């Protein structure tokens, strides 16, 4: 079985919690403030319960009802898979749900100004860096990573 | 072989450096802003990006500089058009008219070095598969380096004790030489018909005075002093101490010495200092896998 | 009648973090107790954090450093979701501070390298826990720093910068109050920096009631340095709360400095003018005016994300794949403005750095400075 939470928002001087997993026996919640809560384990499917909430018995109005063919509103549960693995609930989780910036200064840093260059700021990487074109070509140049280690590349391209 | 296992493990990643600068032309800049560039920035070898290809079709070298510079020269008195006027493309098509060698950085060292002797070249590209990227410019230098990094802390085998004359490793006949009267459009003459890294400069008898590198063929572009190739082989040498090996000095102790001083082939001087024979970097790795 | 989480009995509230109630939990049958961090799903899906927390747990998982807050393991229910982490007795070294005094310069010493060991384990993981303060360092029982809360942290990209302006003022950096985008460690320094001065001092270096004065004297860098203050320290305070982020001290300046470095335990640390883009000069909606005339006389499909920000791509005419590409207009002064093309690392081909270049060389073949 997987760990489900049962949580009564409200307030309560005795909270019990019935329901079809346990054969509908009152199970007493402990209250921390105005939350009243059991954590138990139930199978994967279709479980059915409701609140005894100070000698009056409801329903979390929040939660998934269901009404009986002879009138009993109870709270419903359908404990799905993908809740028990966290990345496969924060997924479905997931699919349920000016002026310019400052110019950062870490850019205007570079490595260039023999082979072997300085290691690069992370920030500075795969930015385009330009020299002024001076007799009709363009020099382009920019730092990339390669597994550990890093290649400035530099493009003498006319225009 | 012990030393090939060591290389046929190790991927070509490991050599990469922390952070290197990689240099591309594109096929159309024009070759003597191409030969400036390489000069500029430093570096020996370029990729070339075919634009219209939309790939990587090449390498530049200071070889691509030799051969117009030979091909081309017509005197001092008169301008290599060619050379001014030509995009790197239009001479790629005249060189080339009678393809691009890589390897992955998840290759081995050992597939590497076998590429390089493989294809006989001296500049081999790391190439991403994935990005489609060029990595590094994977040398000879580079690789020898690191093998005597582990040739040092791993223990010595009897070839690397046995002599250079004993193991023979390298070309001892049929030696390109350049002299002191020789002028720099002959060396590049020399260069082209041998296909060989360096000449060594001789005296008025068969001694070795100088060694001209196509290194110091960058040199001409540098200074911008290519238009005057009349001028002899030492003259132009004047820019910037000789290393020689002899035939009875160690495998490994020639080893260290090629990788102390960082040099790209020793020369092996007999008892009276005239040239013997040589022993490439080249040779060396070859030796070795 | 005990409620309980994995095998541990919910106790006593601890706290509420950025987002969830925080309860002690108490083993069953072994007395060993956790902190049990409370996430309604309904609630995080309620604030857009649902994203946020999935990054968090992630990190978390694959963290274990000493003077950060272990993350056991997370329990998912329908309901909430919980996680489960390491407990430490000895509460917030903010009331530590309060209850006793200042501390002595050695025991401030143990306890600043201590926090910054654990500052540089996560920015050693793309891991920026912004919102670092006394009131989130928790002590064990042995009076080890404990970093907590990675509510407000956030993960570091390669090329890009952070906006969000988390955490405390008091903590916060003159850049982060000021609402510029930052790298992320830097700020992280400046928080360590106020942590520092309250282990040695016993108050806040910014502080006031005013708060106009508080963020005057933030972005004016400026602080109170007693006269029992070592200047050795006043040194490396000087050189952590820098208001310019480029002049601001590094883990590694830290890591270098006299102070620190004394008596500093073992297992605690391992070991040809350039221009960004093109910049016009023009009104900073016609600039963007005229990227998207050019973008759209280029023939490239785009998104405006931001009124300054663009996620254009271009189809390869020969290798038929799409690459992508990312502009960004910047205010560098009153008078001048800057247009930022960023890579966009996509997922055989051509070259996606040449491809990149190519592209970028277009749009500025028609455009402004
Ligand atoms: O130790 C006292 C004691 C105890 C133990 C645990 C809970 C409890 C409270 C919850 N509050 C929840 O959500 C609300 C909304 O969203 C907010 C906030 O908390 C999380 C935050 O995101 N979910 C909850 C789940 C549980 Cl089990 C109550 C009492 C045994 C009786
Ligand atoms: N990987 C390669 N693919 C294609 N051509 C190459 C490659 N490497 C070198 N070349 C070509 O081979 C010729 C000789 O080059 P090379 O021996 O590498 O010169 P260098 O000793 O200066 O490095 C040049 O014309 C160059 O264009
Ligand atoms: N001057 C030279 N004359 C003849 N062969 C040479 C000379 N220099 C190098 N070689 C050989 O040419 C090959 C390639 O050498 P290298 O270009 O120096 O890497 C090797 O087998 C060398 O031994
Ligand atoms: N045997 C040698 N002794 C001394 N210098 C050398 C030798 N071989 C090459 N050089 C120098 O190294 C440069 C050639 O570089 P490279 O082709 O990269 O090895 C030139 O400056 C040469 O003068
Ligand atoms: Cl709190
Ligand atoms: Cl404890
Ligand atoms: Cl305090």
């Amino acid at each position: 079985a997987r760990p489900t939470v049962f949580r009564w928002t409200g307030g309560g001087k005795e909270v019990y919690l019935s329901g079809s997993f346990n054969n509908w026996s009152k199970l007493p919640l402990t209250r921390d403030q105005n939350n009243f809560v059991a954590i138990l384990d139930l199978p994967e499917g279709e479980h059915q319960y409701k609140f005894f909430v100070d000698g009056q018995w409801t329903h979390d109005p929040s939660e998934p009802i269901v009404t009986s063919q002879l009138g009993t509103v109870n709270n419903i549960i359908q404990v799905k898979k993908t809740d028990f693995e966290v990345f496969d609930a924060l997924m479905v989780d997931s699919q349920k749900c000016k002026a310019p910036p400052i110019l950062p200064p870490h850019l205007l840093q570079v490595i260039l100004n023999p082979a072997l260059l300085p290691e690069p700021n992370h920030v500075m990487l795969n930015h385009l860096y330009a020299l002024s074109i001076k007799d009709g070509v363009m020099v382009l140049s920019a730092t990339h990573r390669y597994k550990k280690k890093y290649v400035t590349t530099l493009l003498y391209k006319p225009i | 072989s012990v030393y090939t296992t060591f290389m046929k493990s190790h991927r070509c990643y490991d050599l990469i450096p922390t952070s290197s600068k990689l240099v591309v032309f594109d096929t159309s800049l024009q070759v003597k802003k191409a030969f400036f560039a390489l000069v500029t920035n430093g570096v020996r070898a370029a990729p070339l990006w075919d634009s219209k290809k939309q790939s990587f079709v090449g390498m530049l070298t200071i070889t691509d500089f030799i051969n117009i510079l030979h091909r081309y020269y017509k005197s001092a008195l008169v301008q290599i058009y060619e050379l001014e006027e030509h995009k790197i493309e239009t001479w790629r098509e005249v060189y080339l008219q009678d393809p691009l060698v890589c390897i992955s950085p998840n290759a081995s060292l050992f597939d590497a070095v076998s590429s390089l002797i493989r294809n006989k070249i001296h500049r081999l590209p790391v190439i991403d598969p994935e990005s489609g990227n060029t990595l590094y410019i994977l040398t000879h230098k580079r690789i020898l380096k690191f093998l005597k990094l582990f040739i040092t802390e791993f223990p010595k085998p009897e070839f690397m004790s046995k002599s250079l004359e004993e193991l023979q490793i390298g070309t001892y006949a049929n030696i390109a030489m350049v002299r002191t009267t020789t002028p720099v459009y002959v060396a590049l003459g020399i260069f082209v018909q041998h296909r060989v890294s360096a000449l060594p400069v001789v005296d008025e008898k068969g001694r070795v005075v100088d060694i001209y590198s196509k290194f110091d063929v960058i040199n001409l572009a540098a200074e911008k002093t290519y238009n005057n190739l009349d001028v002899s082989v030492t003259k132009a040498l004047q820019h910037r101490g000789v290393l020689k090996c002899y035939l009875h000095e160690t495998l490994e102790a020639i080893i260290n010495r090629l990788v102390e001083a960082e040099v790209h082939r020793l020369v092996v001087v007999d008892e009276h200092d005239v040239v013997k024979g040589i022993v490439s970097l080249s040779d060396i790795l070859q030796a070795l896998v | 009648g005990r409620v309980k989480i994995g095998h541990y009995i919910l106790g006593d509230t601890l706290g509420v973090g950025t987002f969830g109630k925080v309860k002690v939990g108490k083993h069953e049958l072994t007395g060993h107790k956790v902190a049990v961090k409370i996430l309604n799903r309904q609630k995080i899906r309620s604030l857009d954090v649902v994203g946020k927390i999935r990054r968090e747990i992630q990190n978390l998982k694959l963290f274990r450093h000493p003077h950060i807050i272990k993350l056991y393991q997370v329990i998912s229910t329908p309901s909430d979701i919980f996680m489960v982490m390491e407990y430490v007795s000895g509460g917030e070294l903010f009331d530590y501070i309060c209850k006793n005094g200042r501390l002595d310069e050695k025991e401030s010493r143990r306890l600043f390298q201590q926090i910054l060991s654990g500052v540089d384990y996560c920015h050693r993981h793309m891991v920026v826990h912004r919102d670092l303060k006394p009131e989130n360092v928790l002590l064990d029982a042995h009076m080890n720093a404990k970093i907590a809360d990675f509510g407000l942290s956030n993960m570091m990209s390669d090329g890009e910068f952070l906006r969000t302006s988390c955490g405390s003022p008091n903590y916060a950096a003159p850049e982060v109050i000021s609402g510029r985008l930052y790298a992320g460690p830097e700020v992280d320094i400046w928080s360590s920096g106020v942590i520092l001065y309250a282990l040695l001092c016993g108050t806040l270096p910014f502080d006031d009631d005013h708060v106009p004065t508080l963020f005057k004297k933030i972005c004016d860098g400026i602080f109170y340095t007693p006269q029992y203050l070592n200047p050795s320290v006043i040194s490396l305070l000087k050189h952590m709360l820098q208001v310019d982020p480029m002049k601001r001290a590094t883990i590694k300046d830290i890591r270098e400095h006299e102070w620190f470095k004394q008596d500093l335990p073992k297992y605690l640390f391992p070991e040809a003018k350039w221009h960004l883009g093109i910049r016009s000069q023009s009104r900073p909606n016609d600039i963007m005016a005229e990227v998207c005339r050019a973008i759209k006389q280029l023939d490239y499909e785009w998104k405006v994300v931001n009124p300054y920000y663009l996620r254009v791509r271009r189809k390869n005419p020969v290798t038929s794949t799409f690459s992508k590409m990312s502009l960004q207009l910047y205010q560098v002064d009153s008078r001048t403005y800057l247009l930022d093309f960023r890579s966009i690392d996509d997922e055989r081909p051509g070259s996606h750095t040449i491809e990149f270049f190519e592209m970028c060389a277009n749009l500025i073949k028609i455009l402004a400075q």
